[PDB]
C-alpha cells in the first residue's frame, strides 16, 4: 500500500481514520495494538513526502481535544 | 514516601476520623460530607495505582460517607456509573479541580463492591438507590439502541 | 490432536486480557504477576505440544492419501 | 497525628474546630495541584516498540 496508494490525495485521511476506528476507546475488537503501531509508524515514516500525511494526524488531534477550549 | 508526593495522606486522615471509633463515625460522616467534588476525588484516588493505601480502606471511606444520606448515595452512584469529571468544573478556571484523566464506567472489584454495598445495605433510602440502578440499566438499554 | 486441544481450550478459557485503557491494566502490562507469568509459559507448553502433534496428523494424513491413490483409488474431485 | 486523635474526646474536639472540613478542602486542592508520577499507558507503548540502578 506504501508503493502503490502512498503519495496521493485521500492518503492520511485513510492513515487518521483507521488509526481512530482501530484504536478507539469505544472498539472492542481485540487485536495486536503494538504490533500494528509498529506498521503504522513504517508507513508514516514512508510516505512522508505527502503533504496530508501530518495534516490528518493534526486535525484528528485537534478534534480529541476539543473538550478543552469550550 | 508517597504520603508526601501524592495527597493521599488526607485520605488517611479521613479514613482513621471515620473508621476509629463506630460511635463517631454518623457525626463525622455528617460533617465531611457537604464538601464539593469530595466523592469524585475519593473515586479517582480509588481508580489509581497504588499511591499509599490500599484499595480495601477507601472503599471503606466511599461506603460510609455515601451511606449517610440519600442525596450523596444517588451522586456516588452517578460518579461511580456515568460521570467520574468533577462537578462545577470549568477549564478556564486554573485552580478548579478537573480530574479529566479517567474514563467514565470503568469497572474494578473495588467499584463493584461499592455498588454491591450500595445496593445490598438496609436502611431508608435504599429505594432510591435501587431506582436509580435501574434507572442506569435502562438508559444504557435505550442508548444501545442506537441503529 | 483433540484431547490436547480440549485441553487448550480449557486453559486458555481460564485467562482473560485487560483492555488497556487505565492507570491499573498499563501498570499491569509492565509488571506481569508471577501467576500470570506461569500461566503463560503453561499456555505456551500447551500451544506447542498441539503444533506438533498437529503437524503430525496432517503428515500422517498426507501420507495416507498419497498411498491411497497410489494403489489407485481415485481421490476426491 | 493519629497518635493525637486516638481518643473519642480528641476526636470530638477535632470535629468541633472544622478538622474535618479542613482536611476534606486539603484532599481536593492537593489532588487538584499534583500530577501523578507513576507509569502509565505511555509508559507501556515505549516497554513494547522497544538498588538496581544502571
Amino acid at each position: 500500500l506504501v508503493q502503490l496508494c502512498g503519495g496521493e490525495r485521500w492518503w492520511g485521511q485513510f492513515l487518521s481514520n483507521v488509526l481512530q476506528e482501530l484504536y478507539n476507546s469505544e472498539q472492542l475488537l481485540i487485536f495486536p495494538q503494538d504490533r500494528v503501531f509498529m506498521l503504522l509508524s513504517c508507513i508514516g515514516q514512508r510516505s512522508l513526502s505527502n503533504s496530508g500525511v501530518l495534516e490528518s494526524l493534526l486535525n484528528l488531534l485537534d478534534n480529541l481535544l476539543s473538550p478543552l477550549q469550550p | 514516601d508517597q504520603v508526601s508526593k501524592t495527597s493521599i495522606g488526607w485520605l488517611r486522615l479521613l479514613h482513621h476520623c471515620l473508621t476509629h471509633i463506630s460511635d463517631l463515625e454518623g457525626m463525622m460522616a455528617s460533617a465531611a460530607a457537604p464538601t464539593a467534588n469530595l466523592l469524585q476525588t475519593c473515586a479517582a484516588l480509588l481508580m489509581s495505582p497504588y499511591c499509599g493505601m490500599h484499595s480495601p480502606n477507601i472503599e471503606v471511606v466511599l461506603v460510609k460517607i455515601g451511606l449517610q444520606s440519600t442525596r450523596i448515595g444517588l451522586k456516588l452512584i452517578d460518579i461511580l456509573l456515568r460521570n467520574c469529571a468533577a462537578s462545577g468544573s470549568d477549564p478556564t478556571d486554573l485552580n478548579s479541580p478537573l480530574l479529566f484523566g479517567r474514563l467514565n464506567g470503568l469497572s474494578s472489584d473495588s467499584t463493584i463492591d461499592i455498588l454491591y454495598q450500595l445496593g445490598t445495605t438496609q436502611d431508608p433510602g435504599t429505594k432510591d438507590r435501587i431506582q436509580a440502578l435501574l434507572k442506569w440499566v435502562s438508559d444504557s438499554a435505550r442508548v444501545a439502541a442506537m441503529k | 490432536y483433540n484431547l490436547a486441544c480440549h485441553r487448550l481450550e480449557t486453559l486458555l478459557q481460564s485467562i482473560d486480557l485487560p483492555p488497556l485503557n487505565s492507570a491499573n491494566n498499563a501498570q499491569y502490562f509492565l509488571r506481569k504477576p508471577d501467576k500470570a507469568v506461569e500461566e503463560d509459559s503453561r499456555v505456551f507448553s500447551a500451544y506447542q505440544d498441539c503444533i506438533q502433534l498437529q503437524l503430525q496428523l496432517n503428515l500422517a494424513h498426507n501420507a495416507v492419501q498419497r498411498l491411497k491413490v497410489a494403489l489407485g483409488a481415485s481421490r476426491k474431485m | 497525628i493519629l497518635r493525637v486523635l486516638d481518643t473519642s474526646d480528641a476526636l470530638k474536639a477535632f470535629h468541633d474546630m472544622g478538622g474535618v472540613q479542613l482536611i476534606c478542602n486539603n484532599m481536593v486542592t492537593s489532588t487538584r495541584a499534583i500530577v501523578n508520577t507513576a507509569r502509565s499507558m505511555v509508559s507501556t507503548i515505549m516497554k513494547f516498540l522497544d538498588e538496581g540502578i544502571h
